[PDB]
RNA sequence: UUCUUCUAAAAAAAA
RNA sequence: CAAGCUUGAGUCUCGUAGAGGGGGGUAGAAUUCCAGGUGUAGCGGUGAAAUGCGUAGAGAUCUGGAGGAAUACCGGUGGCGAAGGCGGCCCCCUGGACGAAGACUGACGCUCAGGUGCGAAAGCGUGGGGAGCAAACAGGAUUAGAUACCCUGGUAGUCCACGCCGUAAACGAUGUCGACUUGGAGGUUGUGCCCUUGAGGCGUGGCUUCCGGAGCUAACGCGUUAAGUCGACCGCCUGGGGA
């Protein structure tokens, strides 16, 4: 999983109040970070389906959160996908 | 009647051969939990310790291998 | 199961001690178990059946302890 | 997920009556307290009471007559999978008028007989007899 | 990487190429090239001593360092190159003192790696040490047969040998043929297998592909006449005799090794 | 970094080489910004069963905190050192420092 | 330890 | 449609248990083979035999070596996983679940035709590996016959890397999610309080086994892990054979 220091750095960068850890921007950033960190792992271990299931769960969770955000405030969603480099 | 939960030890140390010898038979086999009365968690820890000791040649796998 | 005969000890009691040690260590049962191959489904079903009997006998004894026969 | 709190309320009432419970408790709502008020003024439940501020909990004191329960049949009619709406001239008479049918009209939620007297139909929430 | 060609024409329909993106796409090293003239399978008397050889694309000889005597001087791999003289690829390495040489390419060798020979070299793929200091059980390649002569065993695309035992001045190697052979402990060897392991997976596809490598066609004995081969003759297809070479020696099973000088080093024959 | 408990057994004929081996390994650990939390040479000991047709071995226990990129190459040095007979590198949750039960 | 098979038609009581 | 709220859902801090998954090493027992020492007329197998292995020295026993597969004991109606399934030990990468205190976002939720992924064993392709077991096959028995059950051998296969196939009594013959309804004895895993006055007592969570009340069910049974009382969505059935 992600390190404590990495999560702290991410929540400091994206958190409005620097102590929240639950806002949609922070959660999407954490999921995105974990997915990118797992890119190297699944490139080497292509047969780890049991972990790929968890990865797909993260992906679907992030998709639902991004859909919710885009429905609620288009501006924050646009800024977040620009900062994280997500195509959609 | 588990000795490990009585002393409240955090984890069983594989180097503690003196205590480990009391939970193995003369043939080198592991004595069952239902006989010695050890709690399941400590039983698993004890099994792991016994295997680690066997790998480290501190305990015999069997009584006959020479 | 090593048994070394001690001084001033009869052979028959030594043989009995060796037999007792052997049945304690379970070598005969182990060899008879490994005489032929047992499928994983068969051994699982056998262990399940054994547990069912080992629980049923206890419950049967508990019920029989209450009532009388005459 | 929990997608029908009204059905959940009816189910709690039915189970409590079957299990001989004196009172039942459930999370409140303005519609639940309204149906509870209708049941109390119609003599199906003894009294209702709502406590709490942020998460208000409604408590219904059930009613028993001659050992057995009073409400012997209670069922949701318009459920989220299939809504049922009926005009005032074709309202149903539950148990030949002895039972009642909780119907939600424009002037609040009331019984079927009251709705017929007042001359307006509505959504049929549930039958209770 | 093996790729399967699309069937846009017969002769290409069944081709499977083995592309290697790491190979140098240029000309080979000039101070190490030298002439390699063809022979047609003909000896100094001009007679064909081995049939089905002749033609094929022109090739130049790359002076590969088989002896590997530059001891103690580390070398960095400049680039990998294709070698037409052998099945395996070769690597152009540069020593610290500025001398470039060609070596066989191991399995995991990429550009920029460091290799070294000698008695005190580290144990990692590509280093060359005498096999008495190399741990037992390890798979090595480009192994010598006599001390200082240069590698002769395990030299093709994806071969290797395993050092299975050592007893005094000799070690016992399990050769790629499945045969156990003794060899002196002072012979050098390079750690790890040799690189182009997927070379056997390629299929030539057409007759011309074999013609490009100087391999002339092979005529079956039964298709000839009795004066040409023992198997020749017959009104139709007839083969009523035990299979033999064109000079009358049996092929299906008959052993032909007659070297009593080197029998003492063969611990156990192949299977 | 990560806490490791290393225990290796070396051939009894090399009993005089064990101080020097201890110095080299500790030097590597410290040079790689590591810590040595305990080091107990258990000396020679009788084996429970004969390993490589010899019945005695010199045991050494060492508790280290070091990066895995120095620990793996240490395992390689063990693998290629013919003097050492076995080596168990176990990873522990925290640094433990109490004396092992075979010093008494 | 082995030990196979017997086709094709039945009838049944009603305070 | 707009503004909210924290109970549903999710995130962070500290821990816990686990054969959860992928990659690479390593340890021991045993089977088979090879070489040698001792030793002689049987071994192996069966209900009884015979094929087979033995005077060219087998079987037995000891030593050394090669190779492959699987991890006794622990081991448990025990644990983990969505299911298939996962069992020596060590390291690297990694998924999920649960507990105690808070803090945070604020319905972001549940199900899902078509679609996508995972999916035992057997089987297929390419390249390895092959000790034991063992479809096909051969020989020996039993029998009226024996293309079988039993015996001696034995090839694909079982093992490794990457793809294909996508099927099982793939079973709890019980789709997923949520709410409510008497209880008892355990197993396993956290955690709070009282004097841990020893392995004591009193709660409160997760998973799981057996018995049983109301209720349901054609009955057998299910019975807070429902097949009880309800709500949301999906797939499926309309006599047997044909199929």
């Amino acid at each position: 999983s992600l390190s404590t220091e990495a999560t702290a750095k991410i929540v400091s960068e994206f958190g409005r109040d620097a102590n929240d850890t639950g806002s949609t921007e922070v959660q999407v950033a954490l999921l995105t970070a974990q997915i990118n960190h797992l890119q190297g792992h699944f490139a080497e271990h292509k047969k780890d389906h049991h972990s790929r299931r968890g990865l797909l769960r993260m992906v679907s969770q992030r998709r639902k959160l991004l859909d919710y955000l885009k429905r609620k405030d288009v501006a924050r969603y646009t800024q977040l996908i620009e900062r994280l480099g997500l195509r959609r | 009647f588990c000795r490990f939960t009585a002393e409240g030890v955090q984890e069983i140390d594989y180097k503690d051969i003196a205590t480990l010898k009391n939970y193995i038979t003369e043939s080198g086999k592991i004595v069952p939990s239902r006989i010695t009365g050890t709690r399941a968690k400590y039983q698993r820890q004890l099994a792991r310790a016994i295997k680690r000791a066997r790998y480290l040649s501190l305990l015999p796998y069997t009584d006959r291998h020479q | 199961p090593v048994i070394k005969v001690r001084e001033n000890e009869p052979f028959d009691v030594a043989l009995r001690r060796f037999k007792r040690s052997c049945e304690k260590a379970g070598v005969l049962a182990e060899v008879r178990r490994r005489e032929f191959y047992e499928k994983p489904t068969t051994e699982r079903k056998r262990a399940k059946a054994s547990a069912v009997k080992r629980h049923a006998k206890k419950l049967a004894r508990e019920n029989a302890r209450r009532t009388r026969l005459y | 997920s929990m997608q029908d709190p009204i059905a959940d309320m009816l189910t709690r009432i039915r189970n409590g009556q079957a299990a001989n419970k004196a009172a039942v408790t459930m999370p409140s709502s303005k519609l639940k307290v309204a149906i509870a008020n209708v049941l109390k003024e119609e003599g199906f439940i003894e009294d209702f009471k709502v406590e709490g501020d942020t998460k208000p909990e409604l408590e219904l004191t059930l009613k028993y007559f001659q050992g057995k329960a009073v409400v012997e049949s209670i069922q949701r009619v318009s459920r989220p999978g299939l809504r049922i709406y009926k005009r005032k001239d074709e309202l149903p008479k539950v148990m030949a008028g002895l039972g009642i049918a909780v119907v939600s009209t424009s002037k609040g939620v009331m019984t079927d007989r009251a709705a017929r007297q007042a001359g307006l139909g509505g959504e049929i929430i549930c039958y209770v007899a | 990487a093996v790729v399967k060609c699309k069937p846009t024409s017969p002769g290409r329909r069944h081709v499977v190429k083995v592309v290697n993106p790491e190979l140098h796409k240029g000309k080979p090293f000039a101070p190490l090239l030298e002439k390699n003239s063809k022979s047609g399978g003909r000896n100094n008397n001009g007679r064909i001593t081995t049939r089905h050889i002749g033609g094929g694309h022109k090739q130049a000889y790359r002076i590969v360092d088989f002896k590997r005597n530059k001891d103690g001087i580390p070398a960095v791999v400049e680039r990998l190159e294709y070698d037409p003289n052998r099945s395996a690829n070769i690597a152009l390495v540069l020593y610290k003192d500025g001398e470039r040489r060609y070596i066989l390419a191991p399995k995991g060798l990429k550009a920029g790696d460091q290799i070294q020979s000698g008695v005190d070299a580290a144990i990692k793929p590509g280093n060359t040490l005498p096999m008495r200091n190399i741990p037992v059980g390890s798979t090595v390649h480009n192994v010598e047969m006599k001390p200082g002569k240069g590698g002769q065993l395990a030299r093709s695309a994806g071969t290797y040998v395993q050092i299975v035992a050592r007893d005094g001045a000799y070690v016992t190697l399990r050769l790629r043929s499945g045969e156990m052979r003794k060899v002196e402990a002072d012979c050098r060897a390079t750690l790890g297998e040799v690189g182009n392991a997927e070379h056997m997976l390629r299929v030539l596809g057409k007759a011309g592909a074999a013609r490009w490598r100087g391999v002339r066609p092979t005529v079956r004995g039964t298709a000839m006449n009795p004066v040409d081969h023992p198997h020749g003759g017959g009104e139709g297809r007839n083969f009523g005799k035990h299979p033999v070479t064109p000079w009358g020696v049996q092929t299906k099973g008959k052993k032909t090794r007659s070297n009593k000088r080197t029998d003492k080093f063969i611990v156990r024959r192949r299977s | 970094m990560r806490h490791y408990e290393i225990v290796f057994m070396v051939h009894p004929d090399q009993s005089e080489q064990v101080p020097g081996m201890i110095e080299r390994y500790t030097a590597a650990i410290t040079g790689a910004e590591g810590k040595i939390h305990r080091l107990e040479d258990w000396g020679r000991r009788q084996l429970a069963y004969p390993i490589n047709k010899l019945h005695k071995a010199h045991y050494v226990l060492m508790n280290v905190e070091a990066p895995q990129e120095v620990i793996d190459e240490l395992e390689t040095t063990f693998r290629f050192n013919d003097a050492v007979i076995r080596s168990m590198v176990m990873r522990t949750k925290h640094a433990v420092t109490e004396a092992s039960p075979m010093v008494k």
